[PDB]
């Protein structure tokens, strides 16, 4: 399979942004708000003392590091009276991955809305639907504001929904596996409504989700940070005053940080051409190694004959399969000019 | 005025074709006078082969060619296409006629920057006679210089290397290229034709062409202004003017009112060197079709004269994809993008017609064309029961439905350069520069493919200041109305005052 | 029929803008506001770690594919609070493809004003009307907006107009199909005010189109782009703020994506001299086969001496008869110099 100069693939999984909001004993909701506070640091980098290849410079002088240095940071944090922080966005999945966006020639467009289905039919999308969903039932798009916290709770609308909403509660203790989402009463009736998402040519659903987060005292909140103050706060404007918010992509790279099928499987990682590790820079599934997506694309027509086999498929063909499905749910160019 | 930038001052510095970029148009001139003429003409020759054998000053490289009479034919045959006018044949002249001071066209700016135009075949044998310079102040070409067969350029060529024949030779065949000349068939319909009305009683095709002397001299001076400049690719990124900063809309406190009409995506680049609102003729020509719609029922409609009332103007580069239409051997494939510059102006009009009687909704909103300057205007269906005619200005000018807006009017102080007109839009922030009429190049006569069949004349934009009126009591309604004038020699749509 | 040396038509469709409004819950619209953010992206391209002739490039090692790149991007969304999103544009109908904009050979010019009569008497203009309509009153000049959205509704006011606004209530739902459509009370009424426009040499039909749009929480708003930041929004000034719109070549190709009567018909395309198809990027209609607009325009007097027999023509025959009349409403230069 070579790969043709126009092939895309529109994101399946579209997220919005978490809109913040800070619930106060009163049951009222007041969006957060930040201030760019100045701070007093201190001369902390290597670079100030040391000159390179670790050779303290004369110049930096015990009364040289002795000075302090001011620092611009915006600061958010929950207000001090505030019952809890509600956060509030919607991630549509939808089945924008059957058909390439665009794909000029019909040859690798064939092949791939086949190996798509082909992988529906052997393969259910009951393991790429589970995952993605784990991310949203358990907070992991609010990405470091549940790690110092009491408790938060996911509360889940889907659109295409008929009963009651789905609740889950204290995911710190109760939903902390797989299978404690699976003991769900709705777990089960929300995972075949994202891969009828998936499956249905035209269909799609909608969740809509609210997280009641109990932080600590005038605890610390950390929305995103917008790219180039030394941190300022990724933000919007509920009810006319800015708000900080986590973006929608800070939000689909969370939903999306299902890709533990690679080589050295510890973590984890977000699914990506190339996985890459934030963490330890350094790219797994490098094209060095056969993991890279590209490589397991190139490779599409021999996936193609082995899972239309009537064997059930290998744990490595199968993980190489989930992280290419995976990497067209997330969409993108996959071409070469 | 003149700081000459001789190539004594450019020489020196890093010559590797900094001297094709000195020598080309839209890059200043460079002075010859008496300095270094022998050597700064082995470039002028040398530029002849633009291709990867390019390293001038050469006086072995150089009379390699000025040998080749096959050369000097080659290139003598491309003076004969200097262009003084790009259509977007052959088209050099003066613009016939003189504007007032408040109008400007390449005849107020001194005529060079004259760029061979032709085939891209010998586009660099055009460097040799169709490249500018100064020297003895005067501003030519080796194409002009040269015909006279006795200028020290002759000699100082006869220093370079010839057969001392071809100074006459080459000479008197560089008499024959007609300095001025007008020649472009246009039945294959590339001109871009469009009809005003002359006279009251006839129309006269124009096709306008883009001053090359004035795309130049906007090109140049527009460098360190910034405010005031909308580069266009046109893939050679050509710069123009623009307004100082966004439209603001202040209040502006027989008679036709058409109370909202919305464009949504007119062309704002008015003329080749100019991104505002669209031509004043472009609103003309809208206020005329509305008029000719109507003359189909009520045959003495007559707009003498309109005031337009720009309530919203949103100047923006958006992309207008080019036509998929390959009609090759092989396949069909897109060209690249124009980035053609677009503007979304919500206007008014108040049309002071000569008819006074019932001209009832269901034929003003049909017969009110759709299309201001390629763009699509459209009276809101809920802005139909606004389309009224007054007897008097004061009222129809309170009966617009939308407050916030400009009336529009000449500039009437002096715009001889570009430098006067910028120095008079730094001042003034909304002072917007627009095609506001036509210069004309040639009388006009009947040509064998022309625009519904009128007679047709080759003209090119004149660039007007262009207002902002708040309507107070103690106003001149002169000044608001525009009208259509057409002078023997130029063809403008000037306020009724002015 | 020989083409003239020119032979242009202006369009009769003329559309405008799409404007979009926030409609708060107290009801007062507010135009859409989009902010350009930057992002940090991946290393997703194949040109980045892949050389010609699908080769890692062995400087882009995983340390340097770790290294995101900086995007700036412009978003536009639906505000927190919002109620929904007022899709607001104005459409005219005319009969503006009778006789042609220009022509220089009598020929010609009487052979297609004959054609369009021909046609609109022998096969009515309610099949052209019809499908024009149906982009209309489905919200398919909403691109992508309607793709996930709980329901969007077309209200529609024709100027020519006695009776009361039409409308058209949960699209997704209700109106799936052209029957659907029929069995609206005034869809006669206003395919026949656009057939009649089309019909009367100096009539037009105006719609003024209005779609209430439910998007999720937060949901982005796809406006049009520009050619190239890496996702320019294509916007307009409205209120004096700056709103971002879908352009009205966008939108006037939305109306006429109509053509499905090319060989192997999968799916309407935009009316066009060749089919093309920006999905797949290669195209239809090519002059290799004989369904180009040039080589079915040539057959003109054939057309009209199938039309002129008492029998009814054929259906591949009458395919190719309302491609070429849309084709004419689309308007353009059929010449060739």
């Amino acid at each position: 399979l070579k790969l043709p100069t126009n092939l895309a693939y529109e994101r399946s999984i579209d997220p919005s942004d978490v809109c913040f909001f800070v619930v106060w004993p009163d049951d009222r909701k007041t969006p957060l708000t930040y201030n760019s506070r100045t701070l007093l640091g201190q001369m902390e980098a290597a670079s100030l003392a040391y000159d390179v290849s670790g050779q303290p410079i004369k110049s930096a002088t015990a009364e040289a590091l002795a000075q302090g240095n001011p620092h611009q940071v915006d600061f958010c944090h929950v207000p001090y009276g505030a019952s809890h922080i509600e956060c509030s966005f919607s991630v549509s999945f939808s089945s924008e991955l059957r058909q390439p966006y665009k794909c000029n020639s019909s040859k690798v467009k064939q092949t791939l809305v086949q190996l798509v289905e082909l992988y529906e039919t052997k393969i259910g999308w009951t393991e790429l639907a589970t995952r993605y969903l784990m991310n949203i039932c358990n907070g992991k798009w609010l990405w470091k504001n549940t790690r110092k916290a009491y408790c938060w709770n996911i509360v889940l609308t889907p659109w295409p929904w008929n009963g009651e909403k789905v609740g889950f509660e204290d995911i710190r203790t109760n939903y902390t596996s797989r299978q404690d989402f699976k003991n769900n009463k709705n777990w089960s009736a929300i995972v075949e409504m994202i891969k009828t998402a998936f499956s249905s040519t035209d269909g799609l659903a909608i969740f809509e989700v609210r997280a009641t987060l109990h932080l600590p005292t005038n605890a610390m909140v950390r929305p995103s940070q917008v790219f180039t103050n030394s941190r300022v706060f990724q933000s919007t404007t509920i009810d006319g005053e800015r708000s900080p918010i986590l973006g929608a992509f800070k939000t689909g790279a969370a939903i999306a940080t299902i890709d533990d099928w690679y080589p050295e499987a510890t973590e984890p990682l977000r699914v990506g051409r190339f996985g890459v590790h934030r963490e330890d820079v350094t790219c797994y599934r490098h094209p060095s190694t056969g993991k890279d997506f590209f490589s397991i694309l190139q490779q599409a027509e021999h996936y193609i004959e082995v899972l239309s086999a009537n064997k059930t498929p290998a744990q490595e063909t199968i993980n190489d399969m989930h992280f290419l499905m995976a990497n067209l749910i997330k969409g993108g160019m996959f071409q070469h000019k | 005025m003149q700081t000459l930038k001789e190539l004594i001052a450019s020489n020196p510095d890093d010559l590797t074709t900094e001297l094709k970029r000195a020598f080309r148009p839209l890059t200043p001139h460079i002075a010859i006078d008496g300095n270094e003429l022998d050597a700064l003409t082995i470039l002028v020759n040398l530029t002849d082969k633009t291709d990867d054998q390019k390293d001038l000053l050469d006086r072995a490289k150089c009379k390699q060619k000025l040998r080749d009479e096959k050369w000097w034919a080659s290139c003598i045959n491309c003076v004969n296409y200097r262009q003084s006018h790009n259509p977007k044949g052959v088209i050099r002249t003066q613009a016939l006629g003189e504007l007032p001071s408040f109008l400007l066209s390449s005849s107020k700016i001194p005529p060079y920057h004259w760029s061979y135009s032709h085939d891209s075949k010998y586009v660099n044998k055009s460097a040799f006679l169709t490249n500018e310079f100064c020297w003895d102040g005067e501003i030519s070409c080796l194409g002009e210089l040269l015909k006279d067969a006795d200028h020290p350029l002759w000699n100082t060529l006869k220093k370079l290397g010839c057969s001392q024949k071809t100074c006459k030779a080459m000479a008197k065949q560089l008499a024959d290229i007609t300095l001025t000349t007008i020649n472009v068939t246009l039945a294959p319909n590339y001109l871009t034709q469009i009809s005003l009305p002359d006279s009251d009683t006839s129309y006269i095709s124009l096709s306008p062409v883009a001053s090359l002397s004035m795309q130049s001299h906007f090109h140049q001076r527009l460098q360190d202004e910034n405010r005031h400049s909308a580069i266009t690719r046109f893939s050679g990124a050509f710069r123009m003017l623009k307004s100082g900063a966004k439209f603001s809309s202040p209040p502006h406190h027989s008679f036709l009112v058409l109370p909202n009409i919305r464009v949504c995506g007119a062309t704002a680049l008015s003329s080749p060197v100019t991104v505002g609102i669209p031509s004043l003729t472009a609103f003309f020509g809208f206020v005329h079709a509305f008029e000719r719609n109507i003359n189909r029922t009520t045959s003495s409609f007559r707009v003498e004269s309109f005031a337009i009332c720009v309530h919203q103007l949103h100047v923006e580069k958006r992309g207008l994809t080019a036509e998929f239409v390959e009609k090759g051997d092989g396949t069909i494939s897109a060209p690249a993008t124009r980035d053609d510059w677009q503007c979304d102006v919500v206007f008014s009009l108040i049309l002071n017609t000569n008819f006074a009687q019932h001209i009832d909704q269901d034929t003003l909103v049909t017969s009110l064309p759709k299309r201001l300057a390629r763009g699509s205007a459209k009276i809101a269906i809920d802005d139909f029961k606004h389309i009224n005619s007054f007897s008097t200005l004061e009222t129809a000018i309170e009966s617009l439905p939308i407050e916030a807006g400009r009336w529009l009017s000449l500039y009437a102080q002096s715009n001889n350069n570009l430098s006067d007109l910028l120095a008079a839009m730094t001042e003034d922030h909304q002072l917007m520069a627009s095609c506001v009429g036509y210069h004309l190049l040639e009388e006009p006569k009947d040509k064998p493919n022309s625009l519904r069949g009128y007679k047709h004349a080759i003209a090119e934009c004149i660039i007007g200041l262009i207002n902002s009126i708040t309507f107070s009591s103690e106003t001149d309604p002169n000044t608001i109305f525009w009208s259509l004038k057409n002078y023997q020699n130029y063809l403008v749509v000037q306020p009724r005052s002015i």
